[PDB]
Formats: C-alpha cells, structure tokens, sequence
C-alpha cells in the first residue's frame, strides 16, 4: 500500500521556480527517507536528492545550490524546488522512497570509538586509548530506491497551454475485421504533455492501446487511442473515450457511435 | 556521476543475456549496486539491490553480480515481455547521493513474424464542421517494429502536412504505430481518393479512403 503522488505544474516559464509537492501513504514518512528523481527526455535519471527520517537532505552535487528538499511528518509531505529553470529542467519528476545506511566497519582486534564508550575511527586497544593503533573505517554507502512514483511530466516552456479537442474515429464497413471492430478518438491540439486515454471509464481495457503523441510543427501535440471492439455489438453497446489533460484541468467524454454504412 | 552502460544489448527469446555497469571504486567498487527496469509508459520498478538482493515480484531469472568495479545483470528464459530500458545506480561517497548508469534498451529477438494490419480513418463530420480535416492512419499487429509510412492523393505522393509516430510496443507484445495526414477541407474534397500505404518485410498493405464515400 506504499503510494506516492506527485503534484504540481506541468508548464513553467524559464527562470521561474518549479515548486513540486509528494503525498504519501502507506509507510511512515517519519521512520523512512524520500527521495526525487528526474528524467529527462531521452536521457538517463538524475538523482536530484532525499530527505531522511532526522530531516537531514542530501543533494546532487552538481545541482545543490538550486534545489531545497522540505517535508511535513504530520502532512505526510514532501516538497521540491528548483530554482531558475531552463529547458534543460524539462523531465519526468518521480517521488521515491529510498533505502539509506551508512556503514562502518574496522578490522580485527581494532575497534570503533562510538563502541568503546575521533569517535568514527578504528582503535586496537581500547585500554590505551591514547597509545592505541588507529586506523580510518572500511566506509560502505546503501542506496536503492524501494517504491517509485508514477512520476509528474514538468515541460518548460514560454508558450501557452491549450486544452485539446477530441474527436471520434467512427467505424464503419471500412474498420471492421469480421467479428471485430476498430474504434477511436483523435485527441488533436494539446498541449503540454501528456494526455490519457481510457474506454468507457476503465471498464474496456482489452484491446485498447493509446499511440504516443507526436508534435505538429505548430508547437501542438496530436495523439490517438484505439479499442478492438465486437462488430455485432456496435449498434446496442455505447461506447465513450475518456481523455485526460492534466496540464490544463481538463477531461472530456467523447461517445463514438458508429457510421451509417 | 553517470555509470557506464551499453547503449542496447540483444537476445532472442529463451537465451540469456547479460547487462554491464561500469564505475569506480567511489560507486560500484563501494559494493553496494542496485538495478531498475523502466517500461515504455510505467513507472521504474526495482529489480536488485545490494548487488545480488533480488526485490519481492522479481522472477528468479533476473540476478545480479559484482566483481570489482564492473556489475552485471543478467536476464535468462529471455521473454518479450523483458523488452525495457535497464538501469544501474550505487551510491557515491554518500548514503544520500545516488548516480546512474546511462541505461540500457533490451530488445528481444526471435519473436513470431506478423504482418501490419491497417485502419485509415477519413476526417470526422465533427472536424469538417470545424473547418479542419484530419485524415488518421493506424497501424498495429506487426512484427519486427519496422514500417515505412507513404502517403498518396488519387496516385501521386504526398509529403507535407504528414506527421509518423515511432513503432511502440503494444499489450501483447507486438507493435503499433500512427500516421496523420492533415488537410483543409477544401483539399479533401478535391482529389477523389487519399492512400496510406505501409510497407513492412517486403510486404505492402495500402488502405484507401474517398471523400464521395461514407
């Protein structure tokens, strides 16, 4: 039952700060650390930071001086901001939440300080304390991401953001396959990214699939989803396309009725 | 700061396949590596940690292994289903400081061969009274993930106003991809027919639509 949501913009002007926020349910945010991670399009994850149970961050090096991590035990959240953003902060943002520990470790007969009563360093003999060998600590770090969020698509941009328009593929004696039936809508002039696209509120989900989007040189995005439906079914079953567009609050039912031939 | 990766590994399906991540003693050498799978349209799932630790709903044909500065992945009863982005990551001189690989596309050879099945869609009543047409090509079923889209008015080729999205995979394994041809409704009313033909594995399907036909 380990949940994390992303929220915040999904468009933002360079410059700007990008202020995003973590719900989460199912652990205690104050027993675990929570981390961000971004992806950039067609790029490799970026690690960008976490914070732990004591509230202690840790950053991206090369990032540090344009990130704050914050969080709230009692509000179950967290929070990211980056500061004066380009098109190079454009990415996939994922809440996670992140295995952290710290070992050390001596060899024999030396011992750690912070067990005999310097406090991270090895000692032979703890008796002598001041004659005693010493040494530096075998240092092992843990990290690995447990549970990853869905992920929240940021795009900066100077443009504007468009709702987009839906309309119906209708099938007709030219979409049919014998039994079945291909159906539609043509999701047209969005954007940013992403759109989602379910079949009669998620009660048809087999044989559906949702094309990626593509970028018409008018800076607008155009996408497609697709069902396999029986063809005996066309004239008695409704069927409704439900398009989903965050970027700008928007969701829109389409019903596609079939065509007279 | 980004681990050392292959860009693409292949495999056909049933055989093994093995996935390397390359760092230095400050990350991998430090021992303790983990590995991510990332699907077309999913959020990353954890596959290992700590080297070999395998993750709760990991099959036991995905393992991992560390020798010194170089960790392996290794996926055997390779399925299509495997097809994904692969990723490393450690830690680096800090419990709270990850950096990853520059990730790893599995492709997955062997798959049975299918033929394109093709949907062209002429512009809706709808967007005719919006004084826009859109003509929309969809195509799906195929195998290798390789088409190339053409498009034509009566007969001659037509290369503006086409946009043509990349292949992706679909839920059972195989392909799809999308074709667009926009128009105003003035030139869809103009030519007697438009085409969209697809060619994939010296086989070519072409569907065709007429303004003067529902």
């Amino acid at each position: 039952k380990v949940q994390l949501q992303e929220s915040g913009p999904s468009l933002v002007k360079p410059s700007q700060t990008l202020s995003l926020t973590c719900t989460t349910s199912g652990f205690s945010l104050s027993d675990n650390a929570v981390g961000w991670v971004r992806q950039a399009p067609g790029k490799a994850l970026e690690w960008l930071g976490s914070i732990d149970s004591g509230g202690s961050t840790g950053y991206n090096p090369g990032l540090k001086s344009r990130l704050s991590i914050t969080k709230d035990n009692s509000k179950s959240q967290v929070s990211l901001s980056v500061s004066s953003v380009t098109t190079a902060d454009s990415a996939t943002y994922y809440c996670t939440t992140v295995h952290q520990q710290t070992r050390k470790s001596c060899p024999a007969g030396y011992t750690l300080a912070k067990d005999c009563g310097g406090s991270e360093d090895c000692y032979d003999d703890c008796s002598d304390i001041l004659s005693s060998h010493t040494l530096s600590p075998t240092t092992t770090y843990e990290l690995h991401v447990d549970a990853w969020g869905q992920g929240l698509l940021v795009t900066v941009s100077s443009a504007s953001t468009k709702g987009p328009s839906v309309f119906p593929l209708a099938p007709s004696s030219k979409s049919t396959s014998g039994g079945t039936a291909a159906l539609g809508c043509l999701v047209k002039d969005y954007f940013p990214e992403p759109v989602t696209v379910s079949w009669n509120s998620g009660a048809l989900t087999s044989g559906v699939h949702t094309f990626p989007a593509v970028l018409q040189s008018s800076g607008l995005y155009s996408l497609s989803s697709v069902v396999t439906v029986p063809s005996s079914s066309l004239g008695t079953q409704t069927y409704i396309c439900n398009v989903n567009h965050k970027p700008s609050n928007t969701k829109v039912d389409k019903k596609v009725e079939p065509k007279s031939c | 700061a980004v681990l050392n990766q292959p860009s693409s590994v292949s495999g056909s399906l049933g055989q093994r396949v093995s996935i390397t991540c390359s760092g230095s003693s400050s990350n991998v050498g430090n021992g303790y590596v983990s590995w991510y799978q990332l699907i077309p349209g999913s959020a990353p799932r954890t596959l290992i940690y700590g080297d070999t630790s395998r993750a709760s709903g990991v099959p036991d044909r995905f393992s991992g292994s560390r020798s010194g500065n170089t960790a392996t992945l290794t996926i055997s009863s390779l399925q299509a289903e495997d097809e994904a982005d692969y990723f490393c990551a450690s830690a680096e001189d800090s419990s709270s400081n990850a950096v990853f690989g520059s990730g790893t596309t599995l492709t997955v050879l062997g798959q049975p061969k299918a033929a394109p099945s093709v949907t062209l869609f002429p512009p809706s009543s709808e967007e005719l009274q919006a004084n826009k047409a859109t003509l929309v090509c969809l195509i799906s079923d195929f195998y290798p993930g390789a088409v190339t889209v053409a498009w034509k008015a009566d007969s001659s080729p037509v290369k503006a106003g086409v946009e043509t999205t990349t292949p992706s995979k679909q839920s059972n394994n195989k392909y799809a991809a999308s074709s667009y041809l926009s128009l105003t409704p003035e030139q869809w009313k103009s030519h007697r027919s438009y085409s969209c033909q697809v060619t994939h594995e010296g086989s070519t399907v072409e569907k065709t639509v007429a303004p003067t036909e529902c």
